[PDB]
DNA sequence: ATCGGATGTATATATCTGACACGTGCCTGGAGACTAGGGAGTAATCCCCTTGGCGGTTAAAACGCGGGGGAGAATCCGTACGTGCGTTTAAGCGGTGCTAGAGCTGTCTACGACCAATTGAGCGGCCTCGGCACCGGGATTCTCGA
DNA sequence: CGAGAATCCCGGTGCCGAGGCCGCTCAATTGGTCGTAGACAGCTCTAGCACCGCTTAAACGCACGTACGGATTCTCCCCCGCGTTTTAACCGCCAAGGGGATTACTCCCTAGTCTCCAGGCACGTGTCAGATATATACATCCGAT
């Protein structure tokens, strides 16, 4: 039966940033574990934000607020830059 | 065929991302497609910067492959990331530090 | 098919109670620490059990799972990574 | 006279040895015992997976770890380098358990 | 401009169990809100373990295997015993 | 035309938990009719169990009417309660307790 | 229509800080202990206040609500009663 | 001479008053301009409603009784009557803030 | 201060294996192309309530001083815990066997959602008088020093 | 081991908030239809459980000694209690206008349904990164001087 992971992204991620070094499986679980924790907490607050102010809709502004209600200081004023950056991107596109 | 993914140079996916994020609504929701875009950039930013410090530690160590023993290393040596991360690592081991009275 | 067990708590050694202390980062240890030791472990273990048997009488299995280890202790705040 | 340490050295030796280390330290045997005649109240009859008891056994440690490294911050604060009862109780009660 | 409370729920059993005694404006806002914070831990519990085992609806099981994760002890066994014979009590009818 | 919430014997709403259910699970879920009326049952008891410790604590200061205050003294002198409701009632204030060494001259 | 506040931290008085120990249930004070409180209830407003921003600043509002302070409060598991 | 009471008892007076009493114990205005100099530094020209600021005020007071009260635990604990700042840092220490 | 054996600990040497890493083959799910409609943005308007200011009053805060009780430092006793040795115990590893029970596929069958009236339950506004807040006067109980 | 002071009851006065009543309107009830979620029945085959024997690491009990926890005095200085003098919070009242709360209109963004084909998942195989010994080199430890 086919399951779904992120190890792909992940070891992608990982190439990118350090070309020479590998990984083992108990650290691969352990950031598929660590992955799936964060994509849940924004989830969650982007869904009950967007129905706390009588809306339906979850656009980038619910998630934007979620980020930043979540991430704290700096990670999150990166993080919303890279989000915005890549927003643009998309749109421009 | 252009991926979505590609269009907004990221590495993450996000069609599945969307996927994910319609199942998780409340009985009646609207996803639009900017939203996947802009939660598959924060995620692989955080798994970029985990990375970066785990690798780090482990080119210290004078080793190749990364085990969960420099995972814990990197978060605990991070201040913001000890703040966010809170779960416990199997197999990770302590932060060595004897208190100054004990010696 | 089946058994029984009487008294379980004495199998927890004096020794692994050292080695858990010493890894913890203390120097000297009093003598009731090991009574007082088993009793708050004993006392997490029924709570953590009892979560995991309710989570697996649930589903109409009839064998405990890591995964539903994994969702009582995150039920009870203290998230374990590495299983699932 | 044969050689002997004087008290404490070795504590320290130890601590250092098992702050590096990263295994557990519980017999597995006697803890799959315990957890089973544990779970036995709830529930006749039950099966595990390996799995989830090598889980409960990480989570248990790690737990008394934490409450060990608390203990010990209350006795340093008591004027103590000794571990008391009364320091694990204080550290239960601040944390809020019981 | 219509809103929604439990005033005259709470109103009804505070009769019930005492039939000569009153309530306080602060007292009957207080209640509403800890009314509240049940019901959206129980919905939020019962649609986690929904979404546990694969399913698709919300029903009795669930809501009982929630109470008795959520509830300790004689609370959870007194409210399980009311749940179970208030829903015997409305299929019989 | 008898009431839902008649049927089953309680005093809560069973239509209006009904309708809050759905608008709670996720995309695509449906609710049993049976889940309403075992939450409203819950909910009930819940109500009850909490007004009455209040209305014993309210009955001992000989007063008619019940005050916040009354709700923190009923709510932290139980056990079970306390456990389960770790929110700050706005204005209950504390429970009085003096430390045994606290108290001077030694006797 | 606007001004400015150059410190206001010494609102938080002396006798309003012994009320609230006494409340508390202590008997006798230390000197720093005002310090120490002041910076400890800063940072606790910065928090607080920083969250409740968020969340009224989200809705394209200019006045903060007393909804908005409960959900920064739910929001760091301090849930409150008494307010909606 | 006249009367004067020792130190201690009017203090375990005011404890039985403050803690039988229920009312506020901090200074609404000052609280206030507080609250807006706070506040100013995340966005400029805000208003607010007085039922938020009764709220923040109503938060502020429980948390601070809570602090209190384990520090007085923690002052208990290391032999002594009097609170210190190392007693607070030790309570905010254990509990996990900083 | 040496000083000097003893002994845990770190290094740089073969060696052997099993665990990451990559190549292949599917196949299920992501990517275009229209289409419809319902949610959200935008403009206009009403009016609630938030801000700013003025003046009197009094409760609360700030200041100063005397002193008694508590925090902290030295000094001793003895007993409980750490360090080693020689036994004794059962954990651990390596096999073998076996069946209870977890998954996986199909079949209806019984559930729950949608839709169109329709009417009573519950919300908003309005009174009113009694529960409760406030005030004044005894009665009682601590508490401190003769 | 009494008198001063703080507190507790007890009775009277007034006042505004809780409880009940009335109008009304909108959403809970009731039939009737229809689609699909899942409750069972059967079958596979995985692995959790139960023995059996040898090795040996590690609990276990005992002896001895020393150093750390309390116990006891003793000093001094720091926070508490109380009286005076400021001061600014508080309450009542007024005034103006910004911004929250509704309403109507329009438009555009996303869900749904087909086609289609290519990224990920399972599976297999290889070779080298890292366990494992180990023989020195040495960095401390404690008794002796």
């Amino acid at each position: 039966t086919r399951k779904e992971s992120y190890a792909i992204y992940v070891y992608k991620v990982l190439k990118q940033v350090h070309p020479d070094t590998g990984i083992s499986s108990k650290a691969m679980s352990i950031m598929n574990s660590f992955v799936n924790d964060v994509f849940e907490r924004i989830a969650g607050e982007a869904s009950r934000l967007a129905h706390y102010n009588k809306r339906s809709t979850i656009t980038s502004r619910e998630i934007q607020t979620a980020v930043r209600l979540l991430l704290p200081g700096e990670l999150a004023k990166h993080a919303v830059s890279e989000g915005t950056k890549a927003v643009t991107k998309y749109t421009s596109a | 065929a252009v991926s979505r993914s590609q269009r907004a140079g990221l590495q993450f996916p996000v069609g599945r991302i969307h996927r994910h994020l319609k199942s998780r609504t409340t009985s009646h929701g609207r996803v639009g497609a900017t939203a996947a875009v802009y939660s598959a950039a924060i995620l692989e930013y955080l798994t970029a910067e985990v990375l970066e410090l785990a690798g780090n530690a482990s080119k210290d160590l004078k080793v190749k492959r990364i085990t969960p023993r420099h995972l814990q290393l990197a978060i605990r040596g991070d201040e913001e990331l000890d703040s966010l991360i809170k779960a416990t690592i199997a197999g990770g081991g302590v932060i060595p530090h004897i208190h100054k009275s004990l010696i | 098919h089946r058994k029984v067990l009487r008294d379980n708590i004495q199998g927890i050694t004096k020794p692994a109670i050292r080695r858990l202390a010493r890894r913890g980062g203390v120097k000297r240890i009093s003598g009731l620490i090991y009574e007082e030791t088993r009793g708050v472990l004993k006392v997490f273990l029924e709570n953590v059990i009892r979560d995991a048997v309710t989570y697996t009488e649930h589903a109409k299995r009839k064998t405990v799972t890591a995964m539903d280890v994994v969702y009582a202790l995150k039920r009870q705040g203290r998230t374990l990574y590495g299983f699932g | 006279k044969p050689h002997r340490y004087r008290p404490g050295t070795v504590a320290l030796r130890e601590i250092r040895r098992y702050q590096k280390s990263t295994e557990l330290l519980i017999r597995k045997l006697p803890f799959q015992r315990l957890v089973r005649e544990i779970a036995q109240d709830f529930k006749t009859d039950l099966r595990f997976q390996s799995s989830a008891v090598m889980a409960l056994q990480e989570a248990s440690e790690a737990y008394l770890v934490a409450l060990f490294e608390d203990t010990n911050l209350c006795a340093i604060h008591a004027k103590r380098v000794t571990i008391m009862p009364k320091d694990i109780q204080l550290a239960r009660r601040i944390r809020g358990e019981r």
